[PDB]
């Protein structure tokens, strides 16, 4: 276990040996096994892609901010690229449909039956590719081609992708939350914050306490 | 369904003058200041706040004037009435789901007692609290339930009647 | 013969089967008595599906039409023409003998009692004795399912693409092949209806 | 006249090979024919249905020259 | 048939028809019902045991 | 040799023809596999000879690679050296079908195991073969050779994807200017 979440609370049994575990689990979703086991998988590939999304949004947006390039910013990228984009809307719509559903059914398949993508025949000649590694959510392969699993970090790197992917993760749906609610963009909010902390936070933004929620916020001001 | 918005129904605005005109008329017999006067104030206010909240939530009015809902989810969809009747469909479902999934979870917790029928009518109110904040969860233990077959009672323990 | 999705567990009444690749999600095939019947329809299916392909992509090739123009002229006044040749039949004698001929093979084909000659009649109907060995039938066996299944959704793409585009089969190949990446099922207003 | 269908045979016949409804409508011949509140309750319920279709059918489509004139009637 | 030993109850017209109870007794004088069940939930009528033959109950 | 040194080689490599352990994926870990695909290798080896050969050579003889077939869809007639030649775009694609797919189904139609990497006989004329001590010589060298030469076929067809120009002016354009004139000076290679 790397923590508690609540010192001082009885953090359940089924979390003590779990990557990446403080004992959170105050709804018990992961008290079923299998439960625990998709959810391990879910949140390694709710992970892995906020991980890419923060840092495609966040490595533009501070090589922006020092001057490096000028790239258009995450909630409006879809349209400057569409526009130059040799292939239109729908049939990447349709090709990104036909790539994740064969690659998330092998995904899928490798869940329910580990190494089974590994197998003679699972591929057409190259299954070598997909071995796994035994492991839930670490297939390994093509997918680890530095072979640093083979390390002796391995573990360590477990519960860095881990806390990485929950930073992430929050760091997402904080961009979204922050533009739904400023209009701005995200090294923007940060830079109002550092300028005035104070005044400058979700308190001050009009959306995140509703008026007629808070009837106080017009009444104790100056 | 041959529909206009309210913001553009002549019978929308005749509705909320009338009502404003009821309303003023009322208001014409009492002093300035009074609570009276206030409060038909106040009704005014909420009258003309509903209209206009009306009118900007893309709502459609038959020819009398009233709004009128949508609830198959694919007109609601493609033409901006979902928050009429899908949504609260949603919110609705989760809600009963979780009290459904906090009573079951608090019937099968006081299977376990040695006096399960006194838990019944004297509410372990600790359990009740705990069991009812864990509700919020309730659609992916339920469906872990459905997938593994604990969720149902098997035919044979099931009493029935003679055929 | 393999697996359609590796790693899945496949049904154990469609091991040994020719043309089987386990791929029975809805269990259709158990039943043993429909298992049997599906395998005759999936062959007849499969032999006029691949009779349908080549007729319709051969006649274009021939420059008689497309599969879809073939058969305005009932309801247009005009004449049949077999390769610019005048056929002097009309629709009250053409449909008459397709009920009589098609019947009558249907209605010998329904009488054989054994279930193995209800898929594999030879005999007159296979006078080159691709039967005579046991390891060639077999594997033919296989090539014929794995034709006839690529038939049938060829059929099936015939009549979609027309029914969604409104060209020919060729014409939709010359439109795709001029322009892949804007000239497809997802570029039209029909296979994906909200864009 | 040695044609024709047996409707016991027909009965017999129609039972899905999948099991989901069982023996399916074995014997459902004699049930029917031997009991004659079997055969009154189907009668009935086809009857009373029939008699709520002529009800829904009249008003719309009615069928006799001056009858959508006369309200009452 | 033995001492506190869970039953399912087989008799159709019973109460506790496909319920499990427990073995209170077993009479030993050849009667026809010796088996002696008490169960967790009353009847219609507020009784919670009752008599069962040998072919009426199967342990479980 | 060893493609990295000190790195454990797979054991399944050892003995091999052109065996450097170069296999960090797994790909040939079944037999059945790893012998597929030596008859894959030695294939596009043996048609990567032929591609840099004739690409280079008739070069070299004064006939781009890539402008070679630029007579049929803008508009012409083929023509081969000098001599005016023969035949159409159309005719020519039958012939390219009977004559390949007709070896090729030959390929594989054998139950040997080695006779599909490793013909010999007819066609081992000049000799050669003989026992062993030159066979796996230049067997190491078949596949050493050919390695370089799907290498640059690829390398042909991005610098073309790149520049847009022939392979033999752009090794003309790298003495020129050396420095100034690379891979990571146009903005199609690295980007920004
Ligand atoms: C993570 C997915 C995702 C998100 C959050 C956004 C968000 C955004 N996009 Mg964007 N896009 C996304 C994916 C994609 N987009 C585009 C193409 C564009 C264009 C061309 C434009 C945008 C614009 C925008 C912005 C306008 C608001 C909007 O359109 O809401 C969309 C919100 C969504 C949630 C989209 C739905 C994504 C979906 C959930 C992905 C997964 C679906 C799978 C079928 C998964 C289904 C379940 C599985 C398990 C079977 C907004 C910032 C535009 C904007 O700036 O103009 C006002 C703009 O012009 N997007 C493509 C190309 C195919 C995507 C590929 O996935
Ligand atoms: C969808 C993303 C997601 C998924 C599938 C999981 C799943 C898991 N978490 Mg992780 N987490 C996820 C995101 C995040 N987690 C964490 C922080 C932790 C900690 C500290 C721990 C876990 C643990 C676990 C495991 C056991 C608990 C469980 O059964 O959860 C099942 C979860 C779901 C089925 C998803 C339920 C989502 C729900 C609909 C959310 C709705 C309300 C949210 C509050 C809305 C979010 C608003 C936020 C962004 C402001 C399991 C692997 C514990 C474990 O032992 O380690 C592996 C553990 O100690 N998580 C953060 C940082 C806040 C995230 C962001
Ligand atoms: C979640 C991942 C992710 C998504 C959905 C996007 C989305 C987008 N990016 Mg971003 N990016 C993402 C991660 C990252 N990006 C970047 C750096 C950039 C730059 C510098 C630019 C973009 C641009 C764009 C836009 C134009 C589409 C495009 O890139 O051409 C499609 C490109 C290809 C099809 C070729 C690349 C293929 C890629 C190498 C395949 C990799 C597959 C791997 C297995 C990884 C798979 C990822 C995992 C998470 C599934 C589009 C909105 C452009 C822009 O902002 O607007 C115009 C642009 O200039 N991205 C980095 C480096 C920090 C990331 C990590
Ligand atoms: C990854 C975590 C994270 C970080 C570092 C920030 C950073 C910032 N946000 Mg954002 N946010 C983050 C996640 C989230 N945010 C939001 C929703 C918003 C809004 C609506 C706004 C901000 C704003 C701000 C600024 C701070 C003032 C404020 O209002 O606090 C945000 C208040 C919260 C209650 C969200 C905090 C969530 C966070 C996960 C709490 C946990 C923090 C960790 C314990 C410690 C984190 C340390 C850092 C170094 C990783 C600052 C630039 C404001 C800005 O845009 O202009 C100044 C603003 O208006 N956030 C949501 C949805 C609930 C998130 C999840
Ligand atoms: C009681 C069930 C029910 C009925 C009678 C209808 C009826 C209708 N739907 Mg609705 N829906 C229903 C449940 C549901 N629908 C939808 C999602 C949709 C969509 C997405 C669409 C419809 C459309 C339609 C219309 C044409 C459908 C059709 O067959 O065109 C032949 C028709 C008014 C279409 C439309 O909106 O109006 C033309 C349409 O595009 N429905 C969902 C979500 C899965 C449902 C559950
Ligand atoms: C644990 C609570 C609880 C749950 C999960 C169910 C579940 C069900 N009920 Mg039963 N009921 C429940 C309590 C009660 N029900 C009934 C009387 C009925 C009838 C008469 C019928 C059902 C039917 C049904 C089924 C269809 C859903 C429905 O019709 O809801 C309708 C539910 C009600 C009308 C009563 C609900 C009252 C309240 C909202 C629920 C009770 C809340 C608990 C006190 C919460 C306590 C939890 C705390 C202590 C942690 C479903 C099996 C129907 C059927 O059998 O479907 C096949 C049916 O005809 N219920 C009463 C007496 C009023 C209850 C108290
Ligand atoms: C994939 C192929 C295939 C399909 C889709 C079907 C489909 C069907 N077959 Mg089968 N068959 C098929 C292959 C073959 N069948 C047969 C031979 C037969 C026979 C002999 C019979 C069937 C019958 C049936 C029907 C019932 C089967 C059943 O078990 O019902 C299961 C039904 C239930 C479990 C009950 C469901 C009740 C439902 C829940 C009630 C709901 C009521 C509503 C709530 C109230 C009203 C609401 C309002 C809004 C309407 C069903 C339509 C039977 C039939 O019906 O013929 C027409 C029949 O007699 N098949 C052969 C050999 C020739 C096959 C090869
Ligand atoms: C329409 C153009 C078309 C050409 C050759 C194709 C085809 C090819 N040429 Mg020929 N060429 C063409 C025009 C011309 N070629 C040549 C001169 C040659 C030479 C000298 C060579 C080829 C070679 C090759 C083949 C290399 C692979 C192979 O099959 O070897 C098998 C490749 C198929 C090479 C070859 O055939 O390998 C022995 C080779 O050495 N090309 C000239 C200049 C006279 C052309 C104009
Ligand atoms: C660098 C060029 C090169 C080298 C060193 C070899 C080496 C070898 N080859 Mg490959 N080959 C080479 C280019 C090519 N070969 C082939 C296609 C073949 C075939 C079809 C055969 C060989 C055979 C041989 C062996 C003896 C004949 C020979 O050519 O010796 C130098 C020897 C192991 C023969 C064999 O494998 O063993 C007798 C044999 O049958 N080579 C083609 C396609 C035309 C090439 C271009
Ligand atoms: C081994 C493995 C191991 C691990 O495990 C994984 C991994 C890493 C993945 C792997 C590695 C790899 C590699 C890299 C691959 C690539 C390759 C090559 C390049 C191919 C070719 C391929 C190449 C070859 C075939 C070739 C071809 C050639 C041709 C003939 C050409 C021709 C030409 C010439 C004549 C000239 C004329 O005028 C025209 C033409 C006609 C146009």
């Amino acid at each position: 276990k790397a923590g508690n979440w609540l010192p001082g609370s009885k953090t359940p049994a089924y979390l003590e040996d779990l990557p990446g575990s403080y004992g959170f689990d105050p709804l018990k979703l992961g008290e079923d096994p299998a439960s625990l086991k998709w959810y391990v998988q879910s949140e390694l590939v709710h992970s892995r892609f906020a991980m890419a999304a923060v840092a495609g949004i966040l490595i533009p947006e501070v090589l922006k901010a020092f001057g490096a390039v000028n790239l258009p910013v995450w909630y409006e990228a879809g349209k400057y690229a569409q526009e130059s984009s040799p292939i239109p809307f729908n049939t990447l719509i349709a090709l990104e449909i036909f790539a994740f559903n064969f690659v998330e059914i092998k995904r899928w398949q490798d869940f329910k039956k580990p190494g089974s993508q590994g197998e003679e025949g699972s591929f057409v000649g190259l299954e070598g590719f997909f071995k796994g590694t035994g492991e839930n959510g670490y297939p390994g392969g093509v997918f680890d081609p530095l072979g640093l699993s083979k390390g002796p970090g391995y573990e360590a790197m477990k519960l860095r992708e881990i806390k990485n992917g929950r930073l992430a993760m929050l760091a997402f749906i904080g961009f979204a939350s922050q533009y739904l609610a400023t209009g701005k963009g995200p090294i923007e909010n940060l830079l109002d914050h550092l300028s005035n902390p104070l005044a400058n936070n979700f308190t001050t933004n009009g959306t995140s306490l509703p008026a007629q929620a808070h009837p106080l916020l017009s009444v104790l001001k100056p | 369904s041959g529909l206009t918005p309210c913001s553009e129904s002549k019978g929308f605005a005749k509705r909320q003058k009338n009502e404003i005109k009821a309303l003023t008329k009322r208001l014409k017999q009492y002093e300035e200041g009074s609570a009276p006067s206030l409060a038909l104030k106040a009704t005014i206010e909420r009258t003309e706040k509903r209209f206009a909240n009306y009118g900007n939530a893309g709502l459609l009015c038959g020819t009398d004037g009233l709004p009128h809902l949508i609830s198959d989810p694919g007109l609601a969809l493609r033409f901006g009435h979902a928050g009429e009747t899908l949504i609260p469909t949603v919110g609705f479902l989760y809600i009963a789901g979780w009290i459904g999934t906090a009573g079951r979870d608090y019937l099968i917790a006081s299977k376990g007692e040695a006096k399960p029928r006194e838990k019944e009518y004297i509410i372990d109110v600790p359990l009740a609290l705990k069991i009812s904040a864990q509700g919020a969860g309730w659609p992916f233990r339920v469906i872990r339930e459905l997938q593994k077959g604990t969720l149902l009672e098997k035919d044979s323990n099931i009493t029935v009647s003679p055929r | 013969a393999g697996n359609w999705l590796p790693g899945s567990d496949t049904p154990a009444y469609l091991d040994g089967l020719p043309g089987s690749f386990g791929f029975d999600p809805f269990g259709l095939g158990s039943t043993p008595a429909n298992l049997q019947r599906f395998q005759e329809a999936e062959l007849v299916h499969s032999r006029w599906a691949m009779a349908g392909v080549a007729g319709a992509l051969g006649a274009e090739l021939l420059g008689q039409g497309d599969w879809y123009q073939a058969p305005l002229w009932a309801v247009n006044g005009g004449a049949p023409t077999y390769l610019g040749i005048p056929v002097p039949f009309n629709l009250s004698t053409l449909l008459a003998i397709e009920f009589v001929a098609i019947a009558g093979a249907e209605a010998q084909r329904n009488a054989e009692p054994d279930a193995e000659k209800r898929k594999y009649p030879g005999g007159a109907f296979d006078p080159l004795g691709f039967s005579k060995d046991s390891k060639v039938l077999e594997e033919n066996k296989l090539k014929e399912l794995k034709n006839g299944r690529l038939a049938m959704l060829a059929f099936v793409g015939f009549i979609a693409q027309h029914a969604a585009t409104g060209k020919g089969p060729l014409e939709a190949l010359k439109l795709h092949l001029a322009d892949p990446w804007g000239a497809n099922f997802a570029t039209n207003g029909v296979s994906i209806p909200y864009l | 006249f040695g044609i024709g269908h047996t409707m016991q045979e027909i009965l017999d016949a129609h039972t899905p090979p999948g099991g989901g409804l069982g023996a399916g409508h074995k014997g459902l011949f004699d049930t029917v024919n031997n009991s004659l509140h079997f055969q009154l309750g189907l009668a009935l319920a086809s009857v009373g249905t029939i008699t709520s279709l002529v009800a829904q059918h009249m008003y719309s489509l009615p069928p006799y020259a001056f009858l959508a004139q006369d309200f009452t009637t | 048939r033995l001492w506190c030993v869970q039953v399912k109850v087989l008799r159709p017209e019973s109460y506790w028809f496909n319920e499990v109870g427990k073995v209170v007794s077993v009479d030993q004088s050849g009667i026809r019902y010796p088996v002696v069940v008490r169960f967790p939930t009353v009847n219609y009528a507020g009784v919670s045991t009752n008599n069962y033959s040998l072919e009426e109950v199967q342990e479980v």
